[PDB]
This record gives structure tokens, sequence and C-alpha cells, in this order.
């Protein structure tokens, strides 16, 4: 990823497409109240169109664990597929 | 020569001609398959000691 990312808040999902998970936004100009619904549990805060620009600020950068290494790994699914 | 008017054919040539293979034991199927399922289970469970998933499927920390 970048250092700058411009997505959040705007041209958002608004709602999911499964049923497993349940998510209801509901935008304002500033601010949205977004409702996920997932099993028997039930969140609702308030997300600012200015707190998801901030999400993507320090990046997460997922990295396989991996036994030996990766391209091993690689080697011996197909070994196993 | 009464002895050619019996069988010529032996007991031991009966008992090699009846008997030729030594027959398979019911069992010998279940203990055979087992060991060799209990492999299946050890390598692809996701309940096992030893799973192949985080060899071959490495995680994403």
């Amino acid at each position: 990823l970048t250092t700058f990312t411009f997505s959040g808040l705007q041209d958002a999902p608004v709602a999911a497409l499964s049923g497993s998970i349940k998510l209801n936004v509901a935008a304002k100009a500033g601010k949205a109240e977004v409702t996920v619904a997932a099993g028997a549990a039930k969140a609702a805060t308030q997300v600012s169109a200015a707190a998801l620009r901030k999400l993507s600020g320090s990046k997460i950068s997922l990295a396989e664990v991996a036994r030996i290494s990766v391209l091993h790994s690689s080697i011996q699914n197909y070994l196993l597929s | 020569d009464r002895v050619l008017s019996l069988p010529a054919v032996s007991k031991n040539q009966v008992l090699e001609n009846v008997f030729h293979t030594a027959p398979k034991a019911p069992v010998e199927h279940l203990e055979k398959m087992v060991s060799a399922n209990s492999k299946v289970y050890d390598a692809l469970n996701l309940q096992s000691k030893r799973v192949l998933i985080w060899q071959v499927k490495p995680a994403l920390f």
C-alpha cells in the first residue's frame, strides 16, 4: 500500500451481501451510524469521515508464518494436492 | 502288493492341495486399513497434534 489512501465513507459499502452478518450504515454528511450484527452479537458505533481516513495510516502488512518457507509450503501443498 | 491298491496320492499331498494357500484373516483388513487411516487422521483432521494444515497453507498473521 502507498503512504496516502483516499477511500473511506464515500462510495462505501452501505449494506452486507450475505445473511451471516448483517451490516447497516446510516450516513449523514459528517458521520455515519454503522450497525453490525453477526451471530448473536450486535455492535453499533459512530465512524467519522475522518476516522476511516486515519485507518490506513499505520498499515497492517500481513505475512505468512510458514513451517519452512512460503515457497516450500506451496510445493508441499501441491504434492498434497 | 497290497500297497498298490491303496490310494497312491498321499495324505500329505491331499493336505497341500486342499490347503494350498494360507487364508486371509477377517481382521487383517481392519488392522491394516486402520493403521493407514490413522495417518489420514494425523495429517488431515484439524484436531490432530500433527496436522499438515499449517505446513501446506501457512497462516496469515
